[PDB]
């Protein structure tokens, strides 16, 4: 199963994105999609996490009330939908599918990545 | 005991070892907070076998054997037991009874350079997998034919290691991911690595 990211761009500062993260399989093993954001200067961060099956998030301080996670396993694909964008989250994003559950959590399939980048003035 | 595990020079060094020669640091007499670690956004990897995640600060344990080493995210899946593939059948390999964690994230800020590094080498080929928790840093030249190669470099005489080559806009898939892997062991002899 390949993931690829879709919906990078340029926007400015207070505007709003949607990233899509398109799956080709549908593999069962997928308990969970989680999108990351990579920029220099500080170590890579797990923004948001979805559950495939019941739909539960959970998302970083950094963007809690500001990002919002979803999916349509119609398409086999998770979004991420970012308002309220601010200069600090220009990054690439990219996103991954993995095991969840008691005995933690391992996102091993990856996406390629996806820019975003949030302008001043 | 007071004194805190030495995580940081664990998760936090600057460098890290190739695969093949994947470094083994021994952990003990001292206190460890797994908790803040598992629960923090920086992983994209924290799984354990034989043990739970959230409740490795009630445990204590004999000697905890932190090895690391870098690979390519796609290989990620290949630390685990009953894997296979060039890294865990030629590389770094978990038994099937593991009894501890894999811990993992994305390194490329800190392990590729415009220009490419390629100082993180796997090696890519071997007469047999690798046992469990066995290291290889031979390097003679493989033979994967019927000609004797004798040390010669050539057809079907192949260097057996190979370098990674980690540039800053590989695709994720292709940039390099640090790896910690965590071992609990419980001898016939007092515990010393506990939580908090
Ligand atoms: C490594 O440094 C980071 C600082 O960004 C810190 O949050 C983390 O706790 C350190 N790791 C360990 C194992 O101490």
């Amino acid at each position: 199963v390949q993931l690829v990211e879709s919906g990078g761009g340029s926007v400015q500062a207070g505007g709003s994105l949607r990233l899509s993260c398109a799956a080709s399989g549908y593999t069962i093993n997928t308990d969970a999609v989680a999108w990351f954001r990579q920029a220099p200067g500080k170590g890579d961060e797990r923004v948001a996490v979805i559950y495939t099956g019941s739909g539960n998030t959970n998302y970083a301080d950094s963007v809690k009330g500001r990002f919002t996670i979803s999916q349509d396993n119609a398409k086999n694909t998770v979004y991420l939908q970012m308002n309220s964008l601010k200069p600090e989250d220009t990054a690439l994003y990219y996103c991954a599918s993995g095991y969840y559950g008691a005995s933690g959590y391992d996102f091993n399939n990856w996406g390629q990545g996806t820019q975003v980048t949030v302008s001043s003035a | 005991i007071t004194n805190l595990c030495p995580f940081g020079e664990v998760f936090n060094a600057t460098r890290f070892a190739s695969v093949y020669a994947w470094n083994r640091k021994r952990i003990s007499n001292c206190v460890a907070d797994y908790s803040v670690l598992y629960n923090s956004a920086s992983f994209s990897t924290f799984k354990c076998y034989g043990v739970s995640p959230t409740k490795l600060n009630d445990l204590c344990f004999t000697n905890v054997y932190a090895d690391s080493f870098v690979i390519r995210g796609d290989e990620v899946r290949q630390i685990a037991p009953g894997q296979t593939g060039k890294i865990a059948d030629y590389n770094y390999k978990l038994p099937d009874d593991f009894t501890g964690c894999v811990i993992a994230w994305n390194s490329n800020n800190l392990d590729s350079k415009v220009g490419g590094n390629y100082n993180y080498l796997y090696r890519l080929f071997r007469k047999s997998n690798l046992k469990p928790f066995e290291r290889d840093i031979s390097t003679e030249i493989y033979q994967a034919g019927s000609t004797p190669c004798n040390g010669v470099e050539g057809f079907n005489c192949y260097f057996p290691l190979q370098s990674y080559g980690f540039q800053p806009t590989n695709g994720v898939g292709y940039q390099p991911y640090r790896v910690v892997v965590l071992s609990f062991e419980l001898l016939h002899a007092p515990a010393t690595v506990c939580g908090p």
